């Protein structure tokens, strides 16, 4: 599973 | 540029419409047009720029991964030869992705970053520069893989330095920067221990500053903190 | 045409890859290229063509609806004037949609339909012709709204006539045609009673033929029958 | 609510 980066607001 | 004839305010208005319509390629083109007017961007306008291109490149990245996986599977034992088509199509998607990354990096270099003097703007733009070099790194497989990685790291480090001097530990831009740099370390730079250390320190220092925040600012900070925690769970 | 230099088999292979990668604009371009080779399409190839363009136009239709609704809201009492931007952007999306519809109708006219002699191919292509005129009708607001509607109806009727003569009542192409013609009647032609009658008759005649089917063919037919029923519930 | 037409396979 890939790491989570910053999402869209 | 096709947006050269449209008013800045109209480009912004249409970017918002395109966001509502889930038309992110249009949204990106409108925001490129707005940037090219040469005026600095507000916080909300930077958000429109970020959302648009993240959605475009996000689609490309997802597609590239699907195709790379098929390609990898075709290049094993037992696998029947199927010709050049999988590689060709993966290359096509790859080239388009690199194109989008180069467009964003071009906007940041001409001239968003150099005109950005406030911490929120400068850190946001340098984070973006790191992110789009990171995306280039995900598909790089050559001489320049190393140099791309170093470009990403350099941008992130410059952003980190400003953020630590100029912003509180709960600032959402500061938090998102640290989250993405920690992903860079784990996923790109083969430095999982650096990734974990950064995520832990960032989380803990933000936790200790939550008390200073309004209910709304608290909501924003704790959102990103949760992602640091989710990664730490994944990584340990 | 940009696909003129690529082998037919390669275009088909890449359309399948693009489907997996959720790259439907690419998938459509590959299938256009395949059609333009001038050979008739198989059942599976017709499915690739259909999936690709349905996804492209489906995105456009969704966006157009969002924008039309904003536009409609701006043209009421109490609503502040906001300039031409909403109309302009809705028109832009509309023009692109019409373009895709005209491309599909062009492929069907040059020369898919005329070369299609089997019932499955001919009914599929005529259904498609009806569907893409229907999509044009959804956005038409002029002289030609009437003529577009009549074009859709004419295509659907020709398809219906062949399907009833040549296919069993459970044939999925026959069922999907009837489903879409019933939607035409309800949503476009202001004929809800015709819509309900067609949906009811289609459902009942299919129900009575289910016993003739294998487990797999049964699965396919009952899927579409459920949609007839869902519409009948919606409509009554 | 809009009527349902034929889906993709
Ligand atoms: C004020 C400003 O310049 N902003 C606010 C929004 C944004 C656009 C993208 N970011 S971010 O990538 O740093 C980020 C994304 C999501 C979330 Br929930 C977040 F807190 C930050 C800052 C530009
Ligand atoms: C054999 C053949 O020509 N086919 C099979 C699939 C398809 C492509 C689209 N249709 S359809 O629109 O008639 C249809 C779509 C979905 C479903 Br579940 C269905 F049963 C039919 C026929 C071309
Ligand atoms: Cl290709
Ligand atoms: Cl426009
Ligand atoms: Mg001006
Ligand atoms: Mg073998
Ligand atoms: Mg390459
Ligand atoms: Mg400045
Ligand atoms: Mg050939
Ligand atoms: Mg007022
Ligand atoms: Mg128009
Ligand atoms: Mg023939």
């Amino acid at each position: 599973q890939r790491s989570t980066s910053t999402p869209n607001v | 540029g096709a947006m050269g004839s449209m008013e800045r305010a109209s480009l912004i208005q249409k970017a918002k419409l395109a966001e509502q319509a889930e038309r992110y390629e249009d949204m990106a083109a409108f925001m490129k047009g707005a940037v090219e007017k040469g005026e600095e961007l507000s916080c909300e306008e930077r958000n429109l720029l970020s959302v648009a291109y993240k959605n475009v490149v996000g689609g490309q990245r997802a597609a590239w991964r699907v195709l790379s996986s098929i390609e990898q599977k075709s290049n094993e034992e037992g696998s029947e030869e199927k010709g050049p088509e999988v590689r060709e199509y993966r290359e096509k998607v790859e080239t388009e992705l690199q194109g989008v990354c180069d467009t964003v990096l071009g906007l940041l270099d001409s001239h968003l970053i150099k005109e950005a003097g406030d911490a929120e703007s400068r850190v946001f733009y340098l984070k973006m520069k790191g992110d789009y070099y990171r995306y280039l790194a995900e598909v790089a497989t050559g001489d320049d893989k190393k140099r791309i990685i170093d470009s990403a790291r350099s941008a992130y480090q410059e952003a980190m330095d400003i953020s630590k001097k100029e912003m509180p530990p709960t600032n959402p831009i500061r938090l998102g920067l640290a989250l993405n740099f920690s992903v860079f370390h784990y996923e790109i730079a083969n430095s999982p221990e650096e990734a974990i250390s950064l995520a832990k320190t960032t989380f803990d220092e933000a936790m200790a500053d939550l008390h200073t925040l309004s209910e709304d600012s608290y909501k924003d900070s704790t959102l990103i903190m949760q992602l640091l925690r989710d990664n730490l769970t994944l990584w340990t």
